[PDB]
RNA sequence: AGCCAGGAUGUUGGCUUAGAAGCAGCCAUCAUUUAAAGAAAGCGUAAUAGCUCACUGGUCGAGUCGGCCUGCGCGGAAGAU
């Protein structure tokens, strides 16, 4: 009389470690391959990222039960789930791997602070995804402004000054 | 036995070269298969031969041209002058240089080549349909 | 398009590996060189030893010309050698006939480093103690 | 059973003629097939065709399922057409094919001739390779099997009139 | 159920055997990134190789499958004017 567990359980693992999650990658493979998924769950591990295939029926019902951060509703479809519990970055990481090899079309999108992200945009925000290189880069507009504007361009007027 | 179907003169030609290992030249080249089989190319002349009894194949010069088959009767032509060219450096260099050559060196050159066993005139003909054997034999 | 083809499965004695039988009907008709291929060969298999079961995979390349990756020697095989046992029982295990150490176990891990399946050098041996016991080796501590 | 229950589409603007049992399909490409379906209901509806059985028949249910294979299957008949391939086999075999009637020399004394009925036509790409074009998915196949009926495939060497591409799992001669 | 896709790694497990190789035979009958793949259910160069397999995820969008009790039918069912 419906005694199948396995469904019930899974469901519910998958919606803590996804709610727990920093940034998720989601992406269409029928035409996987062993190999290519075993390198990358392998790397993955050690940057804090779990690459999962999960049913569809379970993320939707995983969708159901509790909000969701990482999508806004499942997507049609096969659906492979690239999530990140330690490094926020890492999961659209290996994206950028595997793009370089067998399938780069994947992709439908990724979730950042829970807003979906399409796939033209990502491939920008996963690039550079470490913090203190960004918070270098945004304080480098700042900073031309500021300070180096006025010292850059009197140090070129002093030398045309003494050569003339 | 080139009147019998399913017969194609080329692939006999690449069944020497690969398996048994010397390199065929054909000195002549076909008119034809299954019925078509009805003349002949000679290379050396760059002319064509014909038989309807016996004989026809007394008749003996300009019989026929090689018609239609130009394209393929070149790139031949110019493998019966490269082989008669490696029979020595200084055949090779006349070649390379940009000069032509007449028949006469042409049978010269490979006949110290068939003579030595380094190279394999292929010549064809039908015998029981009477074609060619007289051909055959001039090339022996 | 050129006469190549990769990771091409081969199993021959440590450098030494001419004859018909290692070479195979493919080294002739590929083009490649068995002599030429021998001194390829004893030159990454000289530091991990001579003489030993070796796998080998080649890739070949249409000028006549060779490359080889070695998978290093099989787990099974270096098991039976590092408990040092001659060959395995007809009911290996259930009547077994010899024994290894762990540490012995975790010496194969770290010389089939990268090429084995499991997660790190605990879960890795974990999967040769199932080769370990399935060739008759009864595992002391 | 859920096939009985998918219901046409159908393309284009397709001539439907309804007469109660017959239908006729009509159209440019696959035009005038006929059949005539007795224990069933066809309604025409919104290009959406209704099967049905005649009055909850027992035995009316499959041939309702069938009407709708027929119907789907003209459907296909005037957008996509049907069954090409045949192609002929090993030493020899070769055909050339002459208005409606094909002549192939399948190695009998006489090369023998086929002729095909009035919805179909054949055209070669070379004489070992042929090409069947017509309007009826019974008659292009029965057209390729009355064909392939004058050489089946010979299993040891595979040699024959091949229709579509695979037939045999082919065997050794002398063996072990 | 069909349709698409995956259908692995230690590893050609141990032994036996010319070969023994998932798939002649015997013994283990497990482990491993796994969402998953039996040290293998059937074919296959008898076996290297190759093909399908349960098992896994889509398209798919509803009932579905295996047993049993029991009426009735079927084939098994070929002779002498």
């Amino acid at each position: 009389a419906l005694n199948l567990q396995d469904k019930q359980a899974i469901v519910a693992e998958v919606s803590e470690v996804a709610k727990g999650a920093l940034s998720a990658v989601v992406a269409d493979s029928r035409g996987v391959t062993v190999d290519k998924m075993t390198e990358l769950r392998k790397a993955g591990r050690e940057a804090g990222v779990y690459m999962r295939v999960v049913r569809n029926t379970l993320l939707r019902r995983a969708v159901e039960g509790t909000p969701f951060e990482c999508l806004k509703d499942a997507f049609v479809g096969p659906t492979l789930i690239a999530y990140s519990m330690e490094h926020p970055g890492a999961a659209a990481r290996l994206f950028k791997e595997f793009a370089k090899a067998n399938a780069k079309f994947e992709v439908k999108a990724a979730a950042f602070e829970g807003e979906l992200i399409p796939a033209s945009q990502i491939d920008r925000l996963a690039t550079l995804p470490t913090y203190e290189e960004a918070i270098a880069r945004l304080m480098a507009t700042m900073k031309e402004a500021s300070a180096g504007k006025l010292v850059r361009t009197l140090a070129a007027v002093r030398d045309a000054k003494e050569a003339a | 036995k080139m009147d019998r179907m399913g017969a194609n003169f080329l692939k006999v030609v690449n069944q020497i070269k690969t398996r048994l290992g010397a390199n065929p030249v054909p000195l002549q080249l076909a008119i034809g298969a299954e019925e078509h089989f009805t003349g002949v190319v000679d290379l050396v002349k760059m002319k064509a031969i014909n038989w309807n009894d016996a004989d026809q194949g007394v008749t003996f010069e300009y019989e026929d041209i090689p018609a239609d088959m130009v394209e393929l009767a070149n790139e031949w032509h110019q493998n019966l002058i490269e082989s008669a060219a490696e029979a020595s450096e200084e055949l090779m260099e006349k070649y390379l240089g940009g000069e032509e050559l007449t028949e006469a060196e042409i049978k010269g050159a490979l006949r110290q080549r068939v003579l030595n066993n380094e190279i394999i005139l292929v010549t064809c003909g039908s015998a029981f349909k009477n074609k060619g054997v007289q051909a055959m034999l001039d090339a022996v | 398009a050129k006469k190549v083809q990769a990771y091409v499965k081969l199993q021959v004695a440590a450098g030494m590996a001419n004859p018909s039988p290692p070479v195979g009907p493919a080294l002739g008709q590929q083009g490649v060189n068995i002599m030429e291929f021998c001194k390829a060969f004893n030159a990454k298999t000289d530091s991990i030893e001579k003489g030993l079961p070796i796998p080998v995979v080649i890739t070949v390349y249409a000028d006549r010309s060779f490359t080889f990756v070695t998978k290093t020697p099989p787990a099974a095989v270096l098991l039976k050698k590092a408990a040092g046992i001659k060959s395995g029982s007809g009911k290996p295990n259930k009547d077994k006939v010899g024994k290894i150490s762990r540490a012995q176990l975790q010496e194969i891990a770290q010389t089939k480093a990268a090429d084995m399946t499991g997660a790190d050098i605990e879960a890795m041996t974990r999967s040769i103690e199932g080769t370990a016991r399935s060739m008759g080796l009864v595992v002391e501590d | 059973s859920r096939v009985a229950k998918a219901p046409v589409v159908v393309p284009a603007g397709v001539d439907v003629k309804i007469n109660g049992q017959v239908i006729t399909i009509k159209g440019k490409n696959g035009e005038l097939t006929r059949t005539l379906n007795d224990a069933v209901e066809v309604k025409h509806a919104d290009n959406t065709l209704t099967f049905g059985p005649r009055d909850g028949y027992a035995d009316g249910w499959a041939q309702a399922g069938t009407a709708r294979a027929l119907l789907n299957s003209m459907v296909i008949g005037v957008t996509e057409g049907f069954t090409k391939k045949l192609q002929l086999v090993g030493v020899g075999y070769r055909a050339a094919v002459k208005g409606n009637v094909i002549n192939l020399s399948l190695g009998f004394s006489h090369p023998v001739d086929h002729q095909l009925p009035a919805g179909i036509t054949a055209e070669c790409p070379t004489q070992t390779e042929i090409v069947l074009k017509g309007a009826d998915k019974q008659v292009i196949g029965q057209v390729a099997a009355d064909l392939r009926a004058y050489r089946r495939p010979e299993p040891y060497k595979g040699k024959g009139v091949r229709y579509a591409d695979e037939v045999v799992r082919t065997k050794e001669a002398k063996k072990k």
